[PDB]
């Protein structure tokens, strides 16, 4: 039920008009959904316990780690035809340099 | 579960 | 993280583990962004519904861990927070918009090989990455199963 | 100004056992 270390998973990013029509929350900008489809095969979603954690990406620009999400909410883990939900950190950007600019 | 952690944090 | 894997040493040096000091438990993973700062949910830290409101004295950052529930000596780090800062806009009344908090360590941290900040996106960076087929990666000590 | 760089991978030029299915997804 726990793992005894982190654990780790790839999932690719979901259309809006996917991720809204998996759901009954209603989707803002400052969200975005992750996950395979059912007739895809592959598996794999956050769940309890990850939340707050981050999404992040590797730039084939200057191949460095960008946190595009943070683990945020979903109906279920890992469900055939539902996906994770994350914050969209970029659309938030501003107020975090706010913060931090105190 | 958690093995605990040093006094020094509190 | 419900069918992934185990992490490798040092793959994900910007994860934070949101530690509860009592009961002692895991309470949420988090990130870190720079030496003294650390982005987590907001619904980590304040949910009204459940009577959630933890302030800065409630919880202390695990940062450089693998193992879950060992206290990683000579590996892990663990900060104090000085303040605690949830978006202004934070909706927890109704679908959890603006999920987004930030927290400022008492100290800086020293990196190392296992505690390095991840980088924050800008414009063009989100614009070209955030595109439906591309994947990203998550990580987390949470549930293997949903149930 | 050395974010998202992992002492362990890219600063030493090694790569993790599945960071490659990332770069083939971003066709
Ligand atoms: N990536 C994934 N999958 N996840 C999941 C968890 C996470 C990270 C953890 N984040 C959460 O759990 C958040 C916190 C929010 C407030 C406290 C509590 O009410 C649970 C609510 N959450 C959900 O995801 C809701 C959906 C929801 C969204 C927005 C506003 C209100 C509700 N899901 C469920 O309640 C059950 O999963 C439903 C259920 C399913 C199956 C069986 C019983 C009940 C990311
Ligand atoms: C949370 O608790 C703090 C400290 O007691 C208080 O100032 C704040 O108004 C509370 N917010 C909510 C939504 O309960
Ligand atoms: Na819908
Ligand atoms: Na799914």
């Amino acid at each position: 039920g726990q793992p005894s270390v982190l654990q780790v998973v790839n999932l690719p990013i979901v259309e809006r008009p996917v991720c809204k029509d998996s759901t009954r929350i209603r989707i803002t900008d400052n969200m975005f959904c992750a996950g395979y489809k059912p007739d895809e095969g592959k598996r794999g979603d956050a769940c309890e316990g990850d939340s707050g954690g981050p999404f992040v990406m590797k730039s084939p620009f200057n191949n460095r780690w960008y946190q595009m999400g943070i683990v945020s909410w979903g109906e279920g883990c890992d469900r055939d035809g539902k996906y994770g939900f994350y914050t969209h950190v970029f659309r938030l950007k501003k107020w975090i340099q706010k913060v931090i600019d105190q | 579960d958690f093995e605990e952690i040093p006094e020094e944090y509190l | 993280i419900v069918e992934g894997s185990d992490a490798e040493i040092g793959m994900s040096p910007w994860q934070v583990m949101l530690f509860r000091k009592s009961p002692q438990e895991l309470l949420c993973g988090a990130s870190l962004i720079s030496d003294r700062w650390v982005l987590t949910a907001a619904h980590c830290l304040l949910y009204p519904p459940w009577d959630k409101n933890f302030t800065e004295n409630d919880l202390l950052v695990r940062i450089g861990k693998h193992s879950r529930t060992r206290y990683e000596r000579n590996i892990e780090k663990i900060s104090m927070l000085e303040k605690i800062y949830i978006h202004p806009r934070y909706n927890w009344r109704e679908n959890l918009d603006r999920d987004i908090a930030l927290m400022k360590l008492k100290k800086p941290v020293a990196f190392s090989d296992y505690i390095h900040p991840v980088c924050l996106p800008d414009r063009e960076t989100a614009a070209s990455l955030l595109q439906a087929g591309y994947k990203g990666r998550v990580t987390g000590w949470g549930n293997l199963k949903e149930t | 100004a050395d974010c998202g760089l992992r002492p362990l991978f890219e600063k030493k030029s090694l790569e993790d056992k599945t960071e490659r299915e990332l770069l083939e997804s971003y066709i």
